[PDB]
């Protein structure tokens, strides 16, 4: 009951990104122990309002884990990232989404 | 039949300390969510149209009441017993039970609780068995539970009389979302290189339903043992995501295509081709 586990952070598309192009943009955390945990979906540095995320789940090694989305319009310039706090975690950890 | 194969239902219990404790539940077919649970009004959250399956409305709001009950019961006799049981706090308690319809017609049912995100027990044969990273508190926590005779009474028939009726009325009920075909869309990219002189190649599939799926990196008709497959991801709204990668030297990436195959396709594979000198 003492062994925590830090949370995985994967970030990506729903679509293929096309500049201009409405899209989704998914953050999926996983592989973390206790369950509180703090996500947010970030547009150059600043937090989104309006992100949706799944009900609590976790995997048959008890580990759980969340989904994280927003409908987003990609740019060339704009930064679009994944913000994730846990008490695992000293700070928060920022996974920026990349298409390539 | 394609689509989920099994029903649970979970719940996630968070100990603050002796006097707050917070409970999350939720119904589940293989990982879709069809049951969320309201801890503002003690009453479940039914997230699609057949998600009752067979069962009358009398039978769906008693047994409701049995999980909200048990909710609240379950902290109640945690914070009571926590002491005896010498519980730091905080501490999280999980819980996991259903059934599963196997190849050959068989339903099989299950029970695993877990305590610091370890295994705690399990329910073999309608009873209690302490798992070995539960210690000496697991074995304690099952002498103590089994003389509960409500309690034995009410878990053996929902987890060997319930939930296999409710599985089969639910497996069919919902059939034509759980049945469905959604076809993915395929696309390339350039991942991070692996080391000097070398590339990532990247090849998406995405949207698709149901999950099982083949992505495979090709020269031609041959098959690159080298592609490595990603993890399933998520989307919203009951599709997935998968990578599928290959590393290959500078000079080595003319040549090579992506071959995805689905059930939603009618065998008609998506191919893709990676074009050098930035051609995509
Ligand atoms: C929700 O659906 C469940 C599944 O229904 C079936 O599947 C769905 C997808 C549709 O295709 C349905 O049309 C279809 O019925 C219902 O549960 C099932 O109910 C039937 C009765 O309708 C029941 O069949 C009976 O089975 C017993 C034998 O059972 C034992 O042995 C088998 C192995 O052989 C074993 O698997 C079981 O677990 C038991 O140990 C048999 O004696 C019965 O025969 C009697 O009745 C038939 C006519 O029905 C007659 O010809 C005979 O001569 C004799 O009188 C009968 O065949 C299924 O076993 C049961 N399935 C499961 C897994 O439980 C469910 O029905 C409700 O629960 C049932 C247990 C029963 O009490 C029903 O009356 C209830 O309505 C249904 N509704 C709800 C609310 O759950
Ligand atoms: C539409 C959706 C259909 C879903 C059907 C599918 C079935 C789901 C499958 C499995 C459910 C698993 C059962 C768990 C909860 C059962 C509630 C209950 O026990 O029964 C009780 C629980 O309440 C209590 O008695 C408080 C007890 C505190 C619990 C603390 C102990 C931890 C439990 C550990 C169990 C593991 C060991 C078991 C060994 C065997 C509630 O009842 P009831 O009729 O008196 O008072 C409801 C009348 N309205
Ligand atoms: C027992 O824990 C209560 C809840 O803790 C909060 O929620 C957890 C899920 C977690 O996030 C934790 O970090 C939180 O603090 C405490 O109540 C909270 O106390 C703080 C600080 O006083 C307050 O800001 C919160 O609003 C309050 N939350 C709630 C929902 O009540 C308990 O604190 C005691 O009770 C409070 C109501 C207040 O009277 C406070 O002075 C008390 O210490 C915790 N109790 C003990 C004995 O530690
Ligand atoms: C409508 C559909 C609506 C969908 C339903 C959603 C609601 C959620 C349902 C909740 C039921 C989940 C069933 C799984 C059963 C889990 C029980 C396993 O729990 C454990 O393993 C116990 C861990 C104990 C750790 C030690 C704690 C020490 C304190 C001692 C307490 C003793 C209590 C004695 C009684
Ligand atoms: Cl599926
Ligand atoms: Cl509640
Ligand atoms: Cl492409
Ligand atoms: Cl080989
Ligand atoms: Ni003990």
């Amino acid at each position: 009951p003492k062994i925590q586990r830090t949370p995985k952070i994967q970030v990506y598309s729903r679509h293929p990104a096309e500049n201009g192009k409405s899209n989704f943009l998914n953050c999926y955390v996983s592989g973390f122990h206790p369950s509180d945990i703090e996500v947010d979906l970030l547009k150059n540095g600043e937090r989104i309002e309006k992100v949706e995320h799944s009900d609590l789940s976790f995997s048959k090694d008890w580990s759980f884990y969340l989904l994280y989305y927003t409908e987003f319009t990609p740019t060339e310039k704009d930064e679009y990232a994944c913000r994730v706090n846990h008490v695992t975690l000293s700070q928060p950890k920022i996974v920026k989404w990349d298409r390539d | 039949f394609q689509g989920p194969t099994s029903f649970h239902v979970i719940q996630t219990s968070s100990f603050t300390n002796s006097t707050w404790a917070q409970t999350q539940g939720s119904g589940w077919l293989d990982d879709l969510q069809i049951h969320g649970w309201d801890s503002d009004s003690g009453t479940a959250i039914f997230l699609k149209p057949w998600s009752k399956g067979n069962f009358s409305d009398k039978e769906v709001a008693e047994l409701e009441e049995i999980f909200r009950v048990y909710i609240f019961g379950f902290a109640r006799e945690v914070q009571d017993f926590a002491g005896d049981f010498q519980m730091k706090y905080p501490f999280e308690i999980q819980g996991i039970a259903g059934c599963e319809l196997h190849s050959g017609g068989a339903i099989v049912s299950f029970l695993r609780g877990a305590l610091g995100g370890l295994d705690f027990l399990s329910v073999k044969n309608a009873s209690c068995v302490p798992s070995p990273e539960g210690g000496s508190r697991a074995q304690k926590f099952c002498a103590l539970i089994i003389q509960y005779q409500g309690i034995m009474e009410t878990v053996r028939i929902l987890l060997y009389e319930t939930c296999p009726r409710y599985l089969l009325g639910v497996l069919n009920a919902g059939k034509a979302d759980l049945q469905r075909q959604v076809k993915p869309e395929a696309w390339l990219s350039s991942g991070p290189s692996p080391g000097p002189g070398r590339l990532q190649l990247v090849c998406h599939v995405s949207g698709f339903y149901p999950k099982p799926v083949w992505v495979m990196w090709m020269r031609g008709e041959q098959e690159q043992q080298g592609t490595q497959l990603g993890d399933i991801l998520p989307n919203a709204n009951w599709t997935w995501y998968l990578r599928a990668t290959l590393d290959v030297a500078d000079g080595e990436a003319a040549g090579l295509s992506c071959r995805v195959k689905h059930s939603s396709l009618e065998g008609q594979d998506i191919i893709l081709y990676w074009r050098g000198s930035g051609l995509n």
